[PDB]
């Protein structure tokens, strides 16, 4: 017969201003800053503040099948989370479109 | 309910001398939230509480420097490094991240003074009252220290946990010297057809005997 | 300048059904956002909790009680309530309504800064009786005692309380009075006056009494052998 409500002032509960638009105004570093914090976030409490950056990585970077570089990533690789800095740095550029930054 | 859990229950001591109590919830209090919801409360005499401490060891508006407590999940601790008067009363411990809201059930910080033996004085049925139709009697047993003093009246007829009434004054304000109020009470009936009842002693000045009695036969 | 003050009948009789009032000055129960809580505390023992709302009324009650219990506010008047149905002996009680508050805007540091004063409730199917003033004097037996205690027995009276000092400011060289008891569902309660031997057993006496509801003073004085 437990738990007494209460309250706080954070904002909404764990959360980060941070997101951007498209990888070309985002430096390497900026995307380290980001995905790495998956490390973080995500093994958290909660999982409706992990599909913030979730649903930008895939959205900004698009293909080899967005989620799938973050999770399931290669034997033979770089794993976690420089590769997916790599690897993704292949696509966009045999398909068109622009990259990095300063 | 829920459970919290003092030691000590009773912790006298004398100014300056540094005093520290503890109390251990039944199972961990850290709210959901994060938070370790536990409250550090006092019973200043003939006065409200009286919050001290929130949150494990945050101190509240204008409590001294020298009232800290620290600790955590389940054990938690309070310190006074200087007893003082405004700091003899009861404390309570307490919690709050589920319902109900308990607090501990209260240490009675107080005024230290070397032994005493209590001044024991009978006073046999006033006239009003073999009248009324009622004769009680009454040990004032005055001023001792500590409180461990037992007075049982074993009616020599019939043990009797029956008419048993006693009281107690919490410390004096002058002295610190405890006080008892025995009571027998009956009718005319037993105030005659029955001898040699006794009001019962005890104390760690000399465990020795008081035991009065019955005077019927004069 | 913050203040609370609870309020109500003060004296209650069994199975029936109470209101506490707790009320607020200094401050406005609107942009103020603090909860307010119940507690009681029965003569004589712990404290306990009943109840707690918070700033948007939102109700929160002790299972083991729950049922009886019921609370609110109005933030017009600035004050909460606290109904308990069938009230019963059980709830004889000093009761605190208390602020629960924080340290502003880090609004999860929520401690209870401010309990009020306290409205004692008793409740005793007990017509209003004034006390009987038994003077008590010393012995014939065991009796040369090298001090002087002379004592009193107020006996009978609901409710509580009475006051009892005593006689023409002679002498007063110590006074122990007891808390009240019960039995014969009625308060008995006793007061000593205590020296060595050097006025009384000789000089004059007065035992003072009082008991507002009933309303007396016309004391006795002691008479030994």
């Amino acid at each position: 017969d437990a738990e007494f409500r209460h309250d706080s002032g954070y904002e909404v509960h764990h959360q980060k201003s941070e997101l951007k638009n498209s990888i070309s105004d985002y430096t390497e570093a900026e995307f380290v800053q980001l995905l790495k914090e998956i490390e973080k976030e995500n093994v958290a409490a909660t999982d409706d503040v992990l599909d913030v950056l979730l649903e930008h990585f895939v959205k900004i970077t698009e293909h080899p099948d967005g989620t799938d570089l973050i999770y399931y990533p290669s034997d033979n690789r770089d794993d976690s989370p420089e590769g997916i800095v790599k690897e993704i740095k292949e696509w966009r550029a045999a398909n068109g479109k622009p990259g990095f930054k300063q | 309910d829920i459970v919290m859990t003092q030691t000590p229950l009773s912790l006298p001591v004398s100014l300056g001398d540094q005093a520290s109590i503890s109390c251990r919830s039944s199972q961990t209090i850290l709210h959901s939230n994060g938070n370790t919801y536990l409250e550090w409360y006092l019973q200043k005499p003939g006065q409200s509480p009286n919050l001290l401490i929130y949150k494990v060891s945050k101190r509240f508006s204008g409590v001294p420097d020298r009232f800290s407590g620290s600790g955590s999940g389940t054990d938690f601790t309070l310190k006074i490094s200087r007893v003082e008067a405004e700091d003899l009363g009861v404390y309570y411990c307490f919690q709050g991240s589920r319902v109900p809201l308990t607090f501990g059930a209260g240490t009675k910080l107080e005024l230290k003074r070397a032994d005493a033996a209590p001044t024991v004085s009978i006073f046999p049925p006033s006239s009003e009252q073999l009248t009324s139709g009622g004769a009680s009697v009454v040990c004032f047993l005055n001023n001792f220290y500590p409180k461990d003093i037992n007075v049982k009246w074993k009616i020599d007829g019939s043990e009797r946990q029956n008419g048993v009434l006693n009281s107690w004054t919490d410390q004096d304000s002058k002295d610190s010297t405890y006080s008892m109020s025995s009571t027998l009470t009956l009718t005319k009936d037993e105030y005659e057809r029955h001898n040699s009842y006794t009001c019962e002693a005890t104390h760690k000045t000399s465990t020795s005997p008081i035991v009065k009695s019955f005077n019927r036969n004069e | 300048q913050v203040t609370l003050k609870e309020s109500g009948p003060g004296i209650l009789q069994p199975s029936q059904t109470l209101s506490l009032t707790c009320s607020f000055s200094g401050f406005s129960l609107r942009t103020s956002r603090v909860g307010v809580s119940w507690i009681r505390q029965p003569s004589g023992k712990g404290l306990e909790w009943l109840a707690h709302i918070y700033w948007d009324d939102d109700k929160r009650y002790n299972p083991s009680l729950e049922s009886r219990l019921t609370i609110s506010k109005d933030t017009s008047r600035n004050q909460v309530f606290l109904k308990i149905t069938s009230v019963d002996t059980a709830d004889t009680a000093t009761y605190y309504c208390a602020r629960r508050g924080f340290y502003g805007r880090k609004y999860e540091v929520n401690h209870f800064d401010y309990w009020g004063q306290g409205t004692t409730l008793t409740v005793s199917s007990a017509k209003t009786t004034a006390p009987s003033v038994y003077p008590l004097a010393p012995v014939c037996g065991d009796t040369t005692g090298s001090s002087v205690t002379l004592g009193c027995l107020v006996k009978g009276y609901f409710p509580e309380p009475v006051t009892l000092t005593w006689n023409s400011g002679s002498l007063s060289s110590g006074v122990h009075t007891f808390p009240a008891v019960l039995q014969s569902d009625l308060y008995t309660l006793s007061s000593s006056v205590t020296v060595t031997s050097s006025t009384w057993p000789s000089e004059s006496i007065t035992c003072n009494v009082a008991h507002p509801a009933s309303s007396t003073k016309v004391d006795k004085k002691i008479v030994p052998r």
